[PDB]
DNA sequence: CAGGATGTATATATCTGACACGTGCCTGGAGACTAGGGAGTAATCCCCTTGGCGGTTAAAACGCGGGGGACAGCGCGTACGTGCGTTTAAGCGGTGCTAGAGCTGTCTACGACCAATTGAGCGGCCTCGGCACCGGGATTCTCCA
DNA sequence: TGGAGAATCCCGGTGCCGAGGCCGCTCAATTGGTCGTAGACAGCTCTAGCACCGCTTAAACGCACGTACGCGCTGTCCCCCGCGTTTTAACCGCCAAGGGGATTACTCCCTAGTCTCCAGGCACGTGTCAGATATATACATCCTG
């Protein structure tokens, strides 16, 4: 795959800002938000793939993601 | 055949829910969230009692370590009512 | 004259809509493609469960919503109602992520 | 059983097993799974009571994750206990700042 | 007219002086008295080591300095150079302490 | 003892702000800073006293303060 | 001894004893204390070399806590490792914002 | 008489310092900070390796768990050079 | 731009206490041996992930008018910085007293461990009702004359 | 201030799939003894913490003066919002392989446990030198003319 960071669209970032309570949104917010989300997902997916390849699996399970989040102080309830 | 004997906390959380709100039920996603919550605060109280046993060169987790871990981890009047509940349960268990 | 709402009413309307909903605000397939593109730089030919990408989407949207909730406070602190990239950078470096 | 000897709904024997097999200490006392099961039952009863109240306020007889999120983010002690916790499909609290309202 | 420095130069001089030094910037006996007064509310007739109060003073001064850095960033964000209680309250709300 | 929070004087708060890089300080910063320091010290001394009276001691050692800081994510090196 | 069989300066046997008596698992492999002592010795050598360069730039021959603090905060990876860590008698990094400097 | 037998890390940190900087010494407060640093990094890597062994339902901490804990905990190229140093020491040790 | 004043970096003496090293000793680490069970590996099954396809349709993209908000300039006053003189506790050293921390020794209650048993809890399945959705009216909020 | 219009809320009606309860079974919890070490407790010693006191002096406090910065106001313009139209790709339902997760069986090697010994590391002394401080000197910078 190549360049699916533009798959995080402008109305999706606007919906996340509306849930965040934001009334007015500058036009440069979208590339900043895409970079922030890419950095967060790189850190979590890196830890989840480390947890996965320790278990000698090829499948990233939901428990690997929950543990990868748990070791960033971002505990996630609902997936075991 | 059958897969595997996944232990969880779902039936005890359901008994607790049925004794607090006798006509309110729960969803499967909410039951998974409550199971994750019980495992989380179990691992917090146990990992604080383990540290309290390690700091004092002790090798036993007792109800005094669990009570100190509850007073360290729970905020405000949670650590007052949970200590009272646990002391009451240990008192009536030893009888 | 056709009816026309003033700028800010519909924004508050969708604040009240999306702060009452529980759904996922990003489309599922673009986020899944983004996850598999990011994971291609760590190990080739990876598979994901259906709940792993859902867990990543729940955590990512909670992260971004809780960052916009702080960006909005940084915008209101500067006596604005628009959020700016300097507000995001301020929130991220006050939280301790830069 | 030990769950009914102590007057509890949570499994004292299973909590005892998880303490003995969780690599927590070299030995585990007798009253420690009783105390920990009682604390877990209290902490479950609080979040379930607040979630049932928040479910009844939305005229529903079943707890969804939204009611759990509302229960924990309104309650101050549970919000300090669960500050760094994301509840899946929980949403956020309805909260608009005062400067964003019409004048 | 005698010599007189302009407002802001000696402030920068003190910034360069105290960002180069390593001393404790609170006096020892008022901080120790404050620690014993706070500890009176939790247990009566307590007792402190000499090193425990120094560890409390090191941690407290590091906490307040790392909060004043964030407060300075919040003040600079609003295009000011004075820090205000609204900057402290914003910095603590973004860090997640209230 | 009563009212020792005024022992954290205005010049001491100004020195801590100078180390924090602050050029100009409002006059209402001092009561806000004294309240913040009192909240921090209450949470740390409460945890250190809990660690102390678990050990059946009457002296709060530096190790109890180091553990009480370590359990809040403000790990302090130098005292064991 | 096992510290010299592996080529290390850190005690493989003491790390083995702390892993056995530290309530971490029910069994401890033989290459685990060797690996952990090697990682600890590397991570000690990195912070010590940066602290010695910071001491030499201050024209001192003894490391004081100021040089350790400068070493850990002038480096992106050690600051990411030690972000939530206070070093006693360490001070801060010299940093003035550009808005506070005069015209 | 003597009081007690404190197992610090000070002589190993001093050997490492004498091998990276043969003319530089170290103060007692800096030696206490380096001892606290080594204990902290030790109990973080050991806690993460314990947690990895508990996740995969294993009973042994091996060098593979310690290597995965080092890759999870250390940032960037710290985790690239520390894995190389540990693998080199383990390869030397098993010879 | 120029010079006085102020502060800070720099070079030299000198003095002290802390650090680097030496010494005895003891306890914890290494070596050797044995037993057993955890895990590595092979083999099989079947779940569930990936890929593809086609119709729906809702969301996304794009363009456009306009208004309101961001930002820059300007002015005013007040509040905070700088400095000087007076006051007040902090800091340091010196001493004394005793509470309690820390260490040792003894004993016993308590938890680990092992074997037999059974019922508590878990997977599967089955049913029905809470809820998601749909269509229609009722209230409520906003906006422009 | 009020009427039009759009939005949201409520209120009944239908379908459906997920919660909730039952059933069979198995494996983990319970019970009963037996043992052996952890820890509770008594006792004792010695460290270090608390309290006091005198003296020096550095920092805190309070006040005066002035400046420069916060804040409010005004103007401008441009950028983001609301909305309509066209397009695109998400989504849902369906289908088909097949990769690999998950479980079982079995063997064997690696680690726990025990015992014996000895040397590495720790506490305690001890000398000496690196840094702290005092003090004079030189450069850098700030400020007002």
């Amino acid at each position: 795959l190549r360049d699916n960071i533009q798959g995080i669209t402008k109305p999706a970032i606007r919906r996340l800002a509306r849930r965040g309570g934001v009334k007015r949104i500058s036009g440069l917010i979208y590339e900043e938000t895409r970079g922030v989300l890419k950095v967060f997902l790189e850190n979590v997916i890196r830890d989840a793939v480390t947890y996965t390849e320790h278990a000698k699996r090829k499948t990233v399970t939901a428990m690997d993601v929950v543990y990868a989040l748990k070791r960033q102080g971002r505990t996630l309830y609902g997936f075991g | 055949r059958r897969k595997t004997r996944k232990e969880s906390y779902a039936i005890y959380v359901y008994k607790v829910l049925k004794q607090v709100h006798p006509d309110t039920g729960i969803s499967s996603k909410a039951m998974s969230i409550m199971n994750s919550f019980v495992n989380d605060v179990f691992e917090r109280i146990a990992g604080e009692a383990s540290r309290l046993a390690h700091y004092n060169k002790r090798s036993t987790i007792t109800s005094r370590e669990i009570q100190t871990a509850v007073r360290l981890l729970l905020p405000g009047e949670l650590a007052k009512h949970a200590v009272s509940e646990g002391t009451k349960a240990v008192t009536k268990y030893t009888s | 004259k056709p009816h026309r709402y003033r700028p800010g009413t519909v924004a508050l309307r969708e604040i009240r809509r999306y702060q009452k909903s529980t759904e996922l605000l990003i489309r599922k397939l673009p986020f899944q493609r983004l996850v598999r593109e990011i994971a291609q730089d760590f190990k080739t030919d990876l598979r994901f469960q259906s709940s792993a990408v859902m867990a990543l989407q729940e955590a990512s949207e909670a992260y971004l919503v809780a960052l916009f909730e702080d960006t909005n406070l940084c915008a209101i602190h500067a006596k604005r109602v628009t959020i700016m990239p300097k507000d995001i950078q301020l929130a991220r470096r006050i939280r301790g992520e830069r | 059983g030990r769950s009914s000897r102590a007057g509890l709904q949570f499994p004292v024997g299973r909590v005892h097993r998880l303490l003995r097999k969780g690599n927590y200490a070299e030995r585990v006392g007798a009253g420690a799974p009783v105390y920990l099961a009682a604390v877990l039952e209290y902490l479950t009863a609080e979040i379930l009571e607040l979630a049932g109240n928040a479910a009844r306020d939305n005229k529903k007889t079943r707890i969804i994750p939204r009611h759990l999120q509302l229960a924990v983010r309104n309650d101050e002690e549970l919000n300090k206990l669960l500050g760094r916790v994301t509840i899946a499909q929980g949403g956020v609290l309805p909260n608009i700042q005062s400067v964003l309202l019409p004048k």
